[PDB]
């Protein structure tokens, strides 16, 4: 990201510490829910209690 | 901690964690008890198990 500092423009970089940070254009909302379903299937909780 | 001289090793505890709490799982624990031996093998397979 670009940012302003004391009347000058500088670049800024940060780490995407959590996978959710990805913009949904590269990771849509429904994909995350179904990935959670895959999590559940691995954990044998295929239907939730 | 004598897991190698123990009668019931870590695969039982690992399966217990992901257990679905219905009676079918209890019989699954009961089923796993089947013995690995010549007489046990012949009796088990004679029933077509």
């Amino acid at each position: 990201t670009h940012c302003q500092e004391n009347s000058e423009t500088v670049a800024l970089c940060t780490p995407r510490i959590v996978i959710g940070n990805l913009p949904d254009g590269l990771a849509p909302g429904p994909f995350h829910e179904l990935r959670t379903w895959e999590i559940m299937e691995h954990m044998r909780l295929r239907p939730p209690p | 901690a004598h897991e190698y001289h123990n009668w019931l090793r870590s695969p039982f505890s690992r399966y217990s964690a992901t257990c679905p709490n219905v009676l079918h799982s209890v019989m699954t624990l009961a089923a796993m008890l089947y013995k690995i031996s010549p007489v046990s093998l012949v009796l088990q397979t004679k029933a077509h198990i």
